[PDB]
RNA sequence: GGAGUAUGGUCGCAAGGCUGAAAAAUUGACGGAAGGGCACCACCAGGGGUGGAGC
RNA sequence: CCCUAGUAAGCGCAAGUCAUCAGCUUGCGUUGAUUACGUCCCUGCCCUUUGUACACACCGCCCGUCGCUACUACCGAU
């Protein structure tokens, strides 16, 4: 795997620099490569070991010395973590769901950022059946946090709703969120919204497009369906013509 | 291919998640995409003992 | 054509398998059989045997609040429920798919969960002898169950599930071990606490407490470790005092008391045991002051161990009716009325019509055992080379002679005339010992795996490692012939009666059928799915089928062949393991097989379909109408009693109801089916499309169906009457809804033609020079034409 | 004959002339004629 | 004499038996339910044979 | 068992074409209807649930029993 001489190999508590100026370290029972480390110039020649924890210093014909501190098992400990705070958190939101605590369990799923679940929450809150009359999307509290949310949730649930309006079975509620959301905040703050992530087909003039473009179809859809929908009227004055 | 890392897309163009997924529906989405993909010398006491 | 059938089977005590049980008896379970012992005489009481079932059996679990009946869970998945009073079984539970692992019962017992290896947990009623309902969690195997109702469970993925049971989902979920596996867990019987038993020694501890907001009921209040870092099998508290016993499978069982959780928690005693224990069991003797911890080991033993609560002793075991190891060679009598079984460490011998141990001696490893004619002396050849004698009727050793060096005799075989011995070992040569002094040896050039001779004592057969078998003459030992054509190295071989027929088995998963004038090949009759281990003749033609012989293999069966006809007449199942050796009987009537199981054994209308779904919903409505009236005229008990299909379909509104209906069917037979429906039909239909309209879903389709209602019917809702009214309330509705959906997207389009000017204006240039040549999507749009 | 069959059959070869593309001419790649 | 094409001989290899007749797969094996299309080997409406005697 | 328009059925006249056919074969004209010409309900057969094109418009993750592969830990002999 190296691309020139090796000229130096150390012991662990194994790691080897080459000559193609890249130190690599791997272990001995499997015997497959485990890391490789880029940092020096031109050469490298030696290298050192802390004899207590795992430090590396590694030095060549290049006059910098760099030295590298293991941090593997810091890693270790908080992907473990990670994972511990991921099933506890998708579980209250199982919770939620299960008690019907539509407000947080929406909250919770913008925050686990999983929305097929998402979805289902919101076509309940804008069906609840008995909904609030001031309400916009039904739900006060939902209101509430269509309100208060943050500009990367606000991003990644225009970037959700998007796909929600592209179904023409879930665009009506995808119509009544973003109807909520385009009430909730005002418009300088979603033109001048800037996230991290808006490269390429996902920024925010291309995710705008789509959202419009969508929107445009389905509304030319219901004018068809309101001018079709006089027959109605004109069946009701025959009746009462008789 | 617009998709994100951790989320699929259905057939009906809706993101869904595999994390979220269970297994039952893993398992039939599997099942979907197969279904599409079907369309297109030793030693004496080693022998002994 | 007599086949054969099971008749007697033991030499049995605890399996490998888990859960042991104590009630004075010992309650164990024996591969498909669970048996009961007493401790004090080593007698067995019971034996629980079912004909129906031949899977092995794994878990035991006594009922709390009546004892005489137990729950058993097998390996297929069953589970059985037995009666101490009366051996039978009086229900069985076929739910699962593989390898019920953990039972569990309520306190009130008629509750029963089980937890499998195919990782479903389902919970049992006992008086209805239904399926409860299924509990659906846990990424792999369930390792713990208890009834906290509630429950509380923990699996191989490392998760304590917390379920519910009057909603049958899960309340709580926490993770015992973040890299590992939880392994064990063990409750305290007051539900004050629970602690659980990875895979590195350490031992969780957790605290008990006994919708809409945070629930939090099991806290990780600390961890512990143990000694020994192996994967904990067992974690058992004491039913009335104040100690529980963590176990892996090892030869130590920790016992820990109850008094940080370090503080909480220190160990009371270790106690060494002499095998690796796989379960062990807790027992309160009535009128003593001690701790009976009853162990059973892996090792085919029960131990009673007696710890002194504020050192352990070797109190009581049960060792004799059973071989401690496993069985490499058996050897049936002359009279056929006693057997020898030689295993690694021992020499038991048994009488058949008994089946009950008489005499036991102590060999270092038993390869082959034979007894020399008048049953007196047995001969054993061992792996360290050597060949021991004993007796039985004095029940001791005579001799013992280094036969080879370092080399295990594989074969050992008796002159039919009864006055020498033939041992061919692990070395090249093959020795014969006449009583014993050594008369001649034969050297070859491999090592000998089997040799046997002739009932006739004219020729001798040995069987090499280079997968060949040399046949010689016994008087001088010139080669006869030697019959090739084995793949693999030969295992076994058993010549016919008049040495007219040799059968040879093989490591390769056949045998061969030889003719012994000129060694031709009868036929090569591949017969079995592993490398078969042995073969035997029935010695008498007196019964008119001395060409028939069983073959013993690896996978777990016995094969009765018949070798004039070249045909299978019987496949012998019932053994769990690899069986390793098979003996006849010198009448032929019984033959016996000792596994790797450590028993040996002996064997003797679209459109109709929307309109009955509108008349269900229109039936809904008039019931949801009048429990209304009656719910305004008081607040009393009254039940809507709706219908099973929508108390089975979960309680749906008839809305929902007939909006699936009406949304499954294609759209062309939808057109289809509204116009077949008749006008009997429409006004249900218009009802529903009022309720649609009103509580708003599926705009589009309640306006399509409601357009071709009334223009396939305009002159007959412009001549009735009653359509006027619900007609008016349909046009309110759907105008209401048509201008709310309609007023959103205009507020939609408008907000996001703001946006995309002033993201416009946001965008245009900073810069300004002489080129404006700086300041759209552009798609491909092939056509092959 | 039966036995010729089984041969052809499990060692599949088959004589039938084969569904051949009307305008393997012009374009020979077999392009699709929608979103590129 | 050169280049081809044939025809029949001659020779060499092929032409030495651990033997004794009756797999592939991340692409595979089998189904079920729903919805279509077609059929005088189907329904529907009729017609006509054969089948009874003799050759 | 066969049959849906110059079809079923009647009638004669002629030929005898390297295979078949005189115990018949194949042509050729003449007279010429009834009833279906719908539906997949029965019996079946084929096919969709992947592809093969883009606008309108519509649909909206079909279901089961196993295999194979990768990883993880388990069981017990050598």
């Amino acid at each position: 795997g190296h691309s020139h001489n090796v000229l130096k190999v150390v012991w662990l508590h194994f790691a080897s620099a080459g000559a193609d100026t890249l130190v690599k370290v791997w272990d001995a029972n499997t015997g497959e490569t485990e890391c490789t480390l880029d940092n020096h110039e031109d050469r490298l020649w030696t290298l050192a070991v802390h004899s207590k924890t795992n430090i590396l210093a590694s030095a060549g014909s290049d006059s910098k010395v760099t030295f590298w501190r293991d941090t593997t098992a810091e890693t270790q400990a908080a992907a473990a973590q990670a994972a511990l705070k991921l099933v506890e958190q998708e579980q209250t939101l199982e919770n939620y769901i299960h008690a019907g605590a539509y407000r947080d369990a929406i909250v919770l799923a913008l925050q686990l950022n999983h929305p097929g679940r998402l979805l289902n929450l919101f076509t309940n809150v804008v069906t609840t059946r008995n909904p609030d009359p001031d309400s916009l999307t039904g739900l006060k509290a939902v209101d509430d946090v269509l309100a208060k949310l943050s500009d990367e949730q606000i991003f990644q649930l225009l970037l959700r709703l998007r796909d929600w309006n592209t179904n023409a079975r879930t665009a009506p509620v995808a119509q009544r969120v973003l109807w909520a959301l385009f009430k909730s905040h005002p418009a300088n703050k979603l033109s001048s919204l800037s996230v991290k992530g808006a490269r390429g087909h996902k920024s925010l003039n291309e995710v705008l497009d789509a959202i419009k473009v969508y929107t445009e179809r389905h509304y030319k859809r219901i004018e068809e369906l309101v001018d079709e929908s006089y027959l109605v009227e004109y069946t009701l004055r025959e009746m009462d013509a008789l | 291919d617009t998709a994100e890392k951790g989320e699929v897309v259905t057939k009906a163009g809706i993101p869904i998640a595999k994390q979220e997924m269970s297994r039952e529906e893993k398992l039939r989405r599997r099942r979907r995409e197969k279904e599409r993909i079907r369309k297109a010398v030793q030693s004496s006491g080693a022998y002994k003992l | 054509y007599l086949k054969f059938e099971p008749s007697k089977s033991f030499g049995v005590v605890v399996s490998s398998n888990s859960n042991l049980v104590w009630s004075g008896q010992a309650i164990v379970a024996a591969n498909e059989e669970v048996l009961v012992w007493d401790i004090k005489k080593g007698e067995l009481l019971s034996r629980w045997r079912d004909e129906n079932c031949k899977f092995r059996v794994t878990a035991i679990a006594q009922s709390r609040t009546d004892p005489d009946v137990f729950a058993v869970g097998y390996e297929d998945g069953s589970i059985r429920l037995w009666d101490s009073k009366i051996a039978t079984s009086v229900v069985s539970f076929n739910g699962h798919k593989s390898a019920i692992t953990v039972l569990a019962f309520d306190k009130t017992g008629v509750r029963l969960a089980s937890g499998s290896k195919d990782t479903d947990i389902i919970v049992w009623d006992l008086v209805a002898e239904v399926g409860q309902y299924k509990l659906r969690g846990h990424k792999d195997q369930v390792t713990g169950l208890y009834f906290i109702g509630f429950l509380l469970t923990t699996g191989k993925d490392s998760l304590i599930k917390l379920w519910d049971l009057s909603s049958r989902h899960c309340i709580e979920t926490h993770v015992a071990q973040a890299n590992g596996e939880c392994w064990a867990l063990g409750v305290s019987p007051d539900f004050t606490g629970c602690i659980t038993a990875g895979n590195d020694g350490e031992i969780t501890v957790w605290a008990l407490d006994a919708l809409s907001q945070s629930v939090n009921f099991l806290q990780n209040r600390g961890t512990l470790h143990r000694s020994s870092k192996e994967r904990a099998a067992e974690v058992v508290f004491h039913p009335l005092r104040d100690y529980f016993a963590v176990h892996g499978v090892e030869k130590s069982v920790e016992i820990w008391r109850i008094r940080e959780v370090s503080d909480v928690f220190v160990q009371h005693v270790i106690v060494r045991t002499t095998g690796k224990v796989r379960s062990v069991d807790w027992a309160l003797n009535p009128g003593v002051k001690d701790l009976q911890l009853l162990v059973g080991g892996t090792n085919n033993l029960l131990e009673l161990y007696n710890i002194v609560g504020k050192d352990y002793n070797k109190a009581l075991a049960v060792e004799l009716p059973g071989h401690r190891t496993d069985i490499r060679s058996v050897a049936i009598s002359s009279d056929d009325k006693m057997l020898a079984s030689a295993a690694n460490g021992s020499l038991k011998i048994w009488n058949i019509k008994t089946q009950q141990c008489i005499r036991t001696f102590d060999c270092g490893y038993a390869l082959c055992c034979a007894f020399l004619p008048g049953d007196k002396v047995v001969i054993v050849g061992t792996k360290e080379g050597e060949l021991q004698l004993y007796d039985v009727a004095s029940a001791s050793l005579l001799e013992t002679v280094n036969a080879h060096d370092g080399h295990a005799v594989w074969a050992l075989q008796v002159h039919p005339d009864g006055r020498s011995v033939v041992s061919g070992g692990a070395d090249k040569t093959a020795k014969f010992w006449d009583f014993l002094v050594q008369s001649r040896i034969l050297k070859v050039s491999d090592d000998i795996l089997s040799l046997r001779f002739s009932p006739d004592a004219r020729l001798l057969a040995v069987a090499l490692l280079d997968s060949t078998v040399k046949v010689f003459f016994n008087d001088t030992l010139k080669l006869y012939l030697n019959l090739y054509g084995h793949k693999l190295p030969v295992l076994s071989m058993d010549i016919s009666y008049d040495s007219k027929l040799i059968v040879t088995s093989s490591a390769d998963k056949n045998i061969r059928i030889w003719g012994l004038d000129f060694g031709d090949c009868h036929k090569a009759l591949f017969g079995h799915q592993d490398s078969i281990l042995q073969v035997a003749f029935i010695p008498h033609n007196s019964d008119g089928n001395g060409h028939y012989f069983f073959s013993a293999s690896k996978d777990r069966t016995i094969k009765y062949w018949d070798a004039d006809k070249f045909e299978q007449i019987q496949r012998i199942d019932g053994h769990h393991g690899e069986i390793w050796a098979l003996a006849v009987s010198h009448s032929g009537r019984f033959l016996v097989s000792a596994s790797h199981d450590k028993s040996i054994r002996v064997w003797e209308m679209a459109g109709e379909r929307i309109a009955e779904a509108l008349e269900l919903g229109m039936t809904d409505l008039n019931t949801i109408r009048e429990w209304e009236e009656a719910r305004q005229i008081n607040p009393n008990i009254a039940p809507p009693q709706r219908n099973p299909i929508f108390v089975a379909l979960g309680n749906i509104p008839a809305e929902t109801y007939v909006l699936n209906t009406l949304q499954k069917i294609k759209p062309a037979s939808l057109h289809d089916a509204l116009l077949v429906l008749p006008f009997s039909t429409i006004p249900s239909l218009l009802t529903f499309l009022n309720l649609f309209a009103q509580r708003e879903l599926n705009v589009p389709l309640t306006c399509r169906i409601l357009f071709f209602v009334l223009k396939t019917h305009h002159k007959q809702i412009v001549a009735s009457r009653t359509m006027r009214a619900t007609l008016e309330k349909v046009r309110a509705n759907l105008r209401a809804a048509l201008r709310r959906q309609k007023d959103e997207m205009g507020f939609n389009i408008a907000a996001l033609k703001v946006v995309s000017m002033q993201l416009r204006d946001k965008s245009v240039r900073e810069y300004v020079d002489e080129t404006w040549e700086e300041k759209v999507r552009k798609r491909a749009f092939a056509s092959l034409s | 004959i039966e036995e010729l069959i089984k041969r052809r059959i499990l060692a599949g070869e088959f004589d039938e002339v084969l569904r051949r593309r009307p305008d393997m001419f012009g374009n020979p790649h077999g392009v699709r004629r929608g979103l590129v």
